[PDB]
């Protein structure tokens, strides 16, 4: 099992408050209790981006969470606040996730007066984190899979916002990490991955042999157009284009292997040995191509097995006709994953601190 | 076929 998964953007520490509490002092003129509450409220606010963003990496639901309120808070605040009027002095600052820049010199950083600035850089982290939790997951357990199921389609419905809105909500030219391009492609990985859980769940419980080979076939479909999207560009880490290329033949090979024990038992013993032998040519391109990847060995030696023993009985008892694979039907698809939606509140039981402003 | 396959949909609910 290699799973991809998305390192979080850094972001440097920055006094909420501070600008806040002093853009509250304005229509509003209590100067003396309520007015003056919601200023230590943008206290818990200030405290919470550092939580959110400052901490060393926690990988469970309790950090996610924290970044999933900071970004229900974020939002909430900006019919509360003028900042594409602007008007207000935060600026946020944030490094690239991927781009190293060049050691003649810094970071590849970027830094911003805007709260879709921010963020938009905060549900990248939110992504990648989910992402990270994902991959984490033991697949040999149901509500590992469960978890990773449900994580790789939030991964993915939120690098899809992203896309969706960085450029809107920035003004400004964004770095290439959270740009539409290396988003939308992060968002068809994650949900890649998502198929391939629900792949490995069938696998897990048993399912018929037909609904398996769909489930695979349908990754792999996710997994050739990732790796298309990479093809010609060097933006994310070095091991995301091998194991996507790796993926999408793997799971070609899945789905061959699991449509002939469907032919075999329908008696069709030539289609069997037809979509073995093409399993066996697609493990084989993987194994020599993308061994420092992944490893392919027990799949390989089971196809192998499969066919040594297809091929003797067809020879000596069947003399079926071995088919050409262009003479086969198609394996259909079944998908079943969605990027889901970020429609605020994301993060569980929220509260806007500044609800009855 | 599409039985099995609401009964999976319905797992990640």
């Amino acid at each position: 099992a290699t799973f991809i998964s998305v390192q979080l953007k850094k972001t440097s520490e920055v006094d909420l408050a501070k600008p806040l509490v002093k853009f509250i002092q304005q229509t509003y003129p209590s100067g003396g209790e309520e007015q003056a509450q919601y200023c230590r409220a943008a206290e818990e606010l200030s405290k919470l981006r550092r939580a959110a963003v400052g901490r060393p990496l926690d990988k469970h639901e309790g950090a996610l969470e924290t970044l999933l309120r900071y970004y229900d808070q974020i939002c909430s605040i900006e019919p509360k606040f003028p900042f594409s009027e602007n008007q207000i002095c935060l600026t946020f600052t944030w490094k690239d996730a991927f781009d190293k820049g060049s050691l003649f010199g810094g970071s590849v950083k970027l830094a911003l007066a805007s709260l879709g600035y921010e963020k938009s850089c905060v549900l990248f982290n939110c992504a990648a984190l989910a992402s990270q939790i994902a991959a984490e997951q033991n697949l040999d357990n149901d509500e590992g899979l469960k978890i990773a199921a449900k994580h790789y389609q939030f991964a993915s419905g939120a690098f899809l916002h992203i896309k969706e809105t960085v450029l809107s909500a920035l003004s400004r030219e964004p770095t290439v990490d959270i740009s539409p391009d290396t988003v939308g492609t992060l968002s068809l990985i994650m949900l890649a991955q998502a198929q391939e859980v629900f792949f490995l769940k069938a696998t897990r419980d048993k399912m018929k042999d037909a609904i398996i080979a769909k489930l695979a076939n349908q990754a792999a479909d996710y997994f050739g157009d990732a790796f298309k999207q990479c093809q010609y560009k060097d933006t994310l880490p070095k091991e995301v284009f091998p194991v996507l290329a790796a993926k999408h033949c793997i799971m070609q090979a899945n789905a061959e292997y699991h449509q002939s024990i469907l032919a075999k038992q329908q008696k069709k013993f030539g289609e069997e040995i037809a979509r073995l032998q093409h399993a066996a040519e697609l493990i084989k391109t993987v194994a020599s191509r993308y061994d420092e990847y992944v490893n392919v060995k027990d799949f390989s030696d089971k196809i192998n097995r499969a066919l040594a023993a297809a091929k003797k009985d067809n020879d000596f008892i069947y003399h079926d006709r071995v088919p050409d694979l262009k003479d086969l039907d198609p394996i259909g698809k079944a998908t079943l994953v969605k990027s889901t939606p970020v429609n605020v509140p994301i993060s569980q039981k929220f509260t806007d601190l500044f609800e009855k402003m | 076929d599409e039985e099995a396959l609401k009964q999976l949909a319905e797992w990640v609910s």
